[PDB]
């Protein structure tokens, strides 16, 4: 599994600029791709997505017709095309990994992304930075606007985890559900609205920042992002 | 206003009296109730009880269009109910002569593409098992609904009584030469398309199917030869006549003395084809084992 | 040689009339004292399409909401109940598979068939593609049941008669059971996964230990091939269904069977068992294109579950007694509640 | 109603159908055939020449002949009870039996392997599910039996026989006794031919075989027969 | 290998007859006393409304 992207540089805002990114290490045609951008001193954000087979794809409002993302399975490369550029598009674009099924521990790979530069539910974290030394617990709080707690009887809810230099890593998914790989350390938890990570004992290796976000609607909204470091 | 519809705003026919007379054509409602309850069930059995072949796609398509065929029969009975007089405006005859010419010419390509696939089946055995698919036949039958809802565009175009009326977009200079070829060219043209070529289709496919056969030595047993006549003369009994009274009034356009036997026959007839839609589903869907078990144990357990 | 046959034939005497002597009371007499189980009727809920050949074997998960089913085009499928939505579709190299277990954890899944040898998938895997993880070849016969005994290991029937508990981690059969005449058909695993019995056609049904690897106890009563074998849920009691047209429930404290099940109209043999969450009711499939539940108390036959277009070929109950699903060579799986 | 994750679980499931759809309608293009007959019955050599023209348990080869693909299935390796497993082969195309016609005078440890094989033909032609699946013996030793009838009689084994000691009669003597063994002509027949060193007419008559019973099985399914 | 069949057959027969064993009305009084104490909480037996059961209207 390794995602490695492609293009970017400074680009003029009447230009246009063609990202890729090749996938290998897994099977690219089952697992569907999604753009999450990252502007600098800004939290994530969800910016396209592309399904199983090119049979559904989506757009975010801020980007929707602007840019076009492209898949070629036979190839196992993923495509975005940017043709304008605003002033406020400068951002790390991050492709994800996401596979939807019953168990499915979807956007648990990050890419490293490329650097590129330009010459709906709400969620809010109570506390951005909170200096705490190693070994004692933390908790991060976080509110949604609206109930993600779905009729079926589970709670669409993700926690990413992004070190300095590091991509984000997929925390927990579904509020209750621990992904693989990840230390037992952490646990979450939350009713309706309210929701809470908590992390037994601090380590030097939890130090970075930690995003929310909901899946209930598939426009997503990112987080400010608690940041913890010793 | 050609001569048959300036003699038939004048016509002689049904009239007023303490006891019922037409009958004879209402009777159809029972017919119109068993093609419906059977094209209904068998398509909703193939559909949702047995997996998707070629085969059980054809039956799916012409259980489809007899139950479209069907459902507008109730239309007809009232109809003739409030005495031979359309009660509503084009609105209504549009869609009457636009789902009946597209039925009838549905179910027409539907025979005759069953019958060209026994035919290379029987004849390309190897060939139909490495090309025949299920997506092949899906294909070929959305071509053949859209050729047929192509050859309504004319009799959509002329109908304005829900009856035709061929003068009514660009009529020529001569009213009357106008109007007897363009009703003769309608005739011929739909006589050709739904009766003759799929007739024709049909009894070669068996013919073939019957000396391929006999040259590999296989026997005819009598379950063969006899669901084959059944068909044709189903087949025929069905529309031949409708397609005979066509020609008979569009020859009568300029020979009046046939206009009163039209007029006597053409309810008649028109209505015994509609019993197609109660014929064929059966030939073609408790004619096979897999098919009349899966029905039969369904009924019952329901 | 005649030593040995007189010595054997007066130990099954011994036995025989130990067997006896147990028999102090029949479970007809003593279930005579308590009301008969109202009329059942269970109604179809899910209708799982997409098979386009004979199932031959089905398993539910711990979650009592996924269920693999594996059918002779060489496709096994991952259904979810809820939702009837196929969650994996592992392509068998082998198309011609009888048997599939899904594991306790749901991490690996087993399968096997007239192929002789046993091919395990993992779910889990990081490549996100389900690939076969080990092959355990050694059985001399076509593969007719199998069951997941932990993580780790695994315990195998062959037709070979004799069947093989084989180590995951290591791939070789550790512990062989041996003393069936005839052919292993079906396997069932004891709530504690210590004790499992097996049945095979040589009309005799034999409860073995993992440990030992001998044979702990010998039961017997068929008069045909013994085609399915199911473990009662307090673990003392099993069921077996033969070719004989009848089911028969043994105890592994009795040694000897306690009851049986059968009806006049009944003439064709018996596929599948499996037995509810409380164990009052029993359930049994037979060939008459139809299933039957039995009361496991008083014998009298419950309800008929109708609907397969072809012989019954497995059913199974949920971990926790929600509805039960069947499967049948129709290509179709339902699930009744 | 369905959340966003549960339509995309639907989604992977209507292509997954899509996907065993496509494969089923892939696999129904390649006939079904099974192998039976003694080990010494030549299975082996007319295996042997199928893949040149083109470890326990079933074989499984895989052969095209004028654009036809077939699946032979080979199970005389599975020594146990085949009346439990068998029923699995109920939708073959066809059954290739191979029969030795020389060992006619040979003892195996019935005595006589030529009563074994007509009791074996018997009961997988009169089996339940069998009923219409067709067979095609093949005699892959008739250079042997030529070369042995005229030192060993062959009344050795049918006493009853009193035809001549011709190889022509004997032959035919033998083809109508395994003929006979049919129950069921009614409903299925069966396609007799004599292998020789030659290959290609018997993968030829094999063709011939599978063209008519598939034309059979058509004329069955769509209503006709 | 008659004798080593015999031999292995007697040994098992004399194994099988020195388990011990139970009274066939204790053992049926034990299974119907699980069959009453798990019947409370048996869907099958007892259908649970639609309210909690799981399998509805898609
Ligand atoms: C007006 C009266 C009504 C007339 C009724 C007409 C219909 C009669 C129907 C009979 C039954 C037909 C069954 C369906 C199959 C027919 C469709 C067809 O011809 O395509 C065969 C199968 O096609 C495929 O292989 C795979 C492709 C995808 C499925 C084909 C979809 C096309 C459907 C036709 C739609 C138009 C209908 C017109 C109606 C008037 C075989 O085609 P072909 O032999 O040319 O190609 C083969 C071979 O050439 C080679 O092996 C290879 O090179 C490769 O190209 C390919 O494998
Ligand atoms: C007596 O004079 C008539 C009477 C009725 C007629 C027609 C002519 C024609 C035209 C003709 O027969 O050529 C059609 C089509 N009639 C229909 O009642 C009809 C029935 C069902 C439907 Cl769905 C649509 C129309």
């Amino acid at each position: 599994v390794q995602l490695v992207e492609s293009g970017g540089g400074l680009v003029q805002p009447g230009g246009s600029r063609k990202l890729s990114c090749s996938a290998s290490g897994f099977a690219f045609s089952s697992f569907g791709m999604h753009w999450v951008r990252q502007a600098p001193e800004k939290g994530l954000e969800w910016v396209a997505y592309i399904s199983s087979g090119s049979g559904t794809i989506y757009y975010a409002d801020t980007v929707k017709g602007r840019f076009t993302i492209s898949r070629d399975d036979p190839k196992n490369t993923l495509f975005l095309q940017m043709t304008s550029l605003r002033s406020e598009d400068t951002a790390m674009y991050y492709c994800v990994r996401s596979i939807y099924y019953y168990g499915s521990s979807p956007f648990d790979f990050w890419g490293q992304g490329t650097t590129l530069t330009v010459s709906d539910i709400v969620m809010t974290q109570a506390t951005s930075s909170v200096p705490v030394t190693p070994g004692e617990s933390v908790s991060i709080s976080c509110r949604s606007s609206k109930s993600l707690l779905h009729s079926n009887g589970n709670t669409y809810l993700y926690w990413f985890l992004q070190r300095p230099g590091q991509s984000p890593q997929l925390l927990i998914y579904r509020m209750s559900n621990l992904a693989s790989g990840v230390p037992d350390r952490f646990s979450g938890s939350g009713s309706g609205t309210a929701f809470t990570l908590t992390i037994s004992r601090l380590e030097a290796e939890d130090v970075g920042v930690y995003y929310c976000m909901q899946h209930l609607e598939y426009p997503l909204t990112f987080g400010a992002g608690t940041k913890l470091e010793l | 206003l050609c001569p048959i519809l300036e003699q038939m705003s004048r016509l002689q026919s049904h009239s007023n009296t303490s006891i019922r007379y037409h009958a004879a054509v209402l009777l159809h409602g029972l017919a119109s109730l068993l093609g419906l309850v059977e094209n209904g069930v068998i398509l909703f059995v193939v559909g949702c009880r047995m997996r998707q072949t070629v085969v059980t796609t054809w039956v799916l398509h012409l259980a489809l269009s007899d139950l479209l065929a069907s459902a507008s029969l109730p239309f007809f009975t009232y109809f003739l109910a409030v005495g031979h007089s359309w009660e509503l405006g084009t609105t209504f005859c549009k869609l009457h002569s636009s789902i009946f010419f597209l039925n009838m010419f549905a179910s027409g390509f539907l025979l005759s593409a069953i019958s060209l696939d026994r035919c290379l089946q029987v004849v390309r055995p190897v060939w139909a098992q490495n090309h025949r698919t299920v997506a092949a036949a899906h294909k070929v039958c959305l071509v053949l609904w859209a050729l047929a809802v192509l050859n309504t565009v004319p009799y959509f175009v002329f109908r304005d009584m829900c009856y035709y009326n061929v003068l009514l977009l660009n009529p020529g200079p001569d009213r009357d030469a106008t109007c007897n070829s363009r009703q003769v060219a309608l005739a011929v043209s739909k006589f050709l398309l739904a009766f003759l070529v799929p007739l024709a289709i049909i009894a070669s496919s068996h013919a073939a199917v019957s000396l391929r056969l006999q040259h590999r030595g296989r026997r005819r047993p009598g379950r063969f030869v006899r669901l084959v006549a059944a068909v044709v003369a189903a087949f025929a009994l069905c529309w031949g006549p409708y397609h005979v009274f066509s020609l008979l009034e569009a020859r009568a356009h300029a020979n009046p003395g046939l206009r009163p036997l039209v007029w006597r026959g053409l309810p008649f007839v028109t209505s015994l084809a509609f019993f197609n839609s109660v014929a064929n589903p059966v030939l073609y869907v408790l004619t096979c084992p897999d098919m009349l078990r899966k029905l039969r144990r369904s009924l019952r357990t329901v | 040689l005649d030593q040995l046959r007189q010595e054997a034939e007066q130990l099954k005497n011994q036995i025989r009339d130990a067997r006896k002597a147990c028999a102090d009371a029949t479970l007809s007499q003593i279930t005579n004292n308590i009301d008969p189980v109202g009329r059942i009727q269970m109604r179809t809920r899910r209708t799982l399409r997409g098979h386009l050949a004979k199932i031959y074997a089905m398993h539910w998960g711990t979650d009592s909401r996924l269920l693999v089913s594996a059918s002779q085009d060489g496709k096994l499928i991952i259904w979810d109940s809820y939702t009837t939505n196929k969650v994996h579709a592992i392509p068998l190299r082998s198309s011609w598979v009888m048997t599939c277990a899904y594991a306790p954890s749901g991490n690996y899944v087993a399968c096997g068939g007239l192929d002789n040898i046993c091919s395990i998938y993992n779910l889990k895997t990081r490549e996100g593609n389900v690939r076969v993880s080990r092959e355990l070849a050694g059985h001399t016969g076509y593969l007719s049941c199998c069951r997941f005994l932990d993580d780790n290991q695994i315990v195998t029937s062959s037709g070979d008669t004799t069947c093989a508990l084989w180590d995951i981690e290591t791939g070789q059969q550790t512990t062989t059971f041996t003393g069936h005449t005839g052919d292993v058909m079906s396997l069932s695993l004891a709530p504690d996964t210590r004790l499992f019995v097996s049945g095979a056609c040589d009309a005799s049904a034999k409860l073995w230990d993992v440990r030992e690897g001998m044979c702990r106890q010998t039961f017997t009563g068929h008069e045909s091939d013994i085609n399915a074998i199911c473990f009662f849920p307090n673990g003392n009691a099993f069921a077996t269904g033969s070719d004989d047209a009848t089911c028969r429930l043994f105890d592994l404290r009795a040694d000897q069977e306690l009851m049986t099940y059968s009806h006049d109209n009944i003439i064709c043999g018996i596929t599948s068992v499996s037995f509810s969450k409380s164990g009052r009711l029993l359930l049994a499939g037979y060939d008459d294109f139809n299933c039957n539940v039995w009361d496991a108390l008083k014998a009298d036959r419950a309800g008929v579950l109708a609907g397969h277009d072809n012989r019954v070929s497995c059913l199974g109950v949920t971990d926790d007694g929600m509805a039960v699903a069947t499967g049948s060579w129709d290509s179709f799986l339902k699930i009744w509640n | 109603t369905l959340s966003a994750e549960d339509k995309a679980a639907v989604e992977r499931s209507k292509m997954i159908d899509r996907n065993l759809r496509e494969d089923g309608e892939k696999a129904a293009r390649e006939v079904k055939l099974l192998l039976l007959g003694a080990g010494e019955s030549g299975k082996n050599t007319i295996v042997k020449q199928m893949k040149i023209i083109h470890t326990t348990g079933i074989v499984e080869t895989h052969f095209t002949f004028k654009d036809l693909h077939f699946k032979m299935f080979d199970v005389g390796a599975q020594r146990s009870e085949r009346k439990k497993w068998i029923h699995c082969f109920e939708g073959v195309t066809a059954i290739i039996f191979c029969v030795a016609l020389s060992d006619y005078d040979l003892v195996l440890a019935e005595m006589n392997r030529m009563h074994a094989s007509m009791k074996l033909f018997d009961s997988i032609c009169n089996n339940k599910w069998f009923t219409d699946t067709s067979i095609i013996l093949f005699l892959n030793k008739k250079d042997l039996f030529e070369e042995k009838i005229k030192k060993s009689p062959l009344t050795i084994c049918y006493p009853e026989y009193a035809g001549s000691n011709t190889y022509e009669e004997a032959a035919a003597y033998i083809q109508c006794q395994f003929e006979d063994l049919n129950k069921r002509k009614d409903t299925k027949e069966i396609y007799t031919h004599f292998t020789c060193s030659t290959d290609t007419k018997n993968v030829q008559f094999v063709f011939d075989a599978v063209t008519d019973v598939i034309i059979k099985n058509n004329l069955k399914d769509c209503g006709l027969f | 290998a008659s004798i080593a069949q015999a031999r292995k057959l007697v040994e098992q027969l004399k194994m099988e007859a020195n388990i011990d064993r139970i009274k066939v009305s204790k053992a049926a009084a034990d299974l119907m006393a699980y069959c009453e104490a798990h019947a409370k909480e048996d869907p099958l037996l007892t259908p649970v409304p639609a309210s909690e059961n799981p399998f509805r209207e898609k």
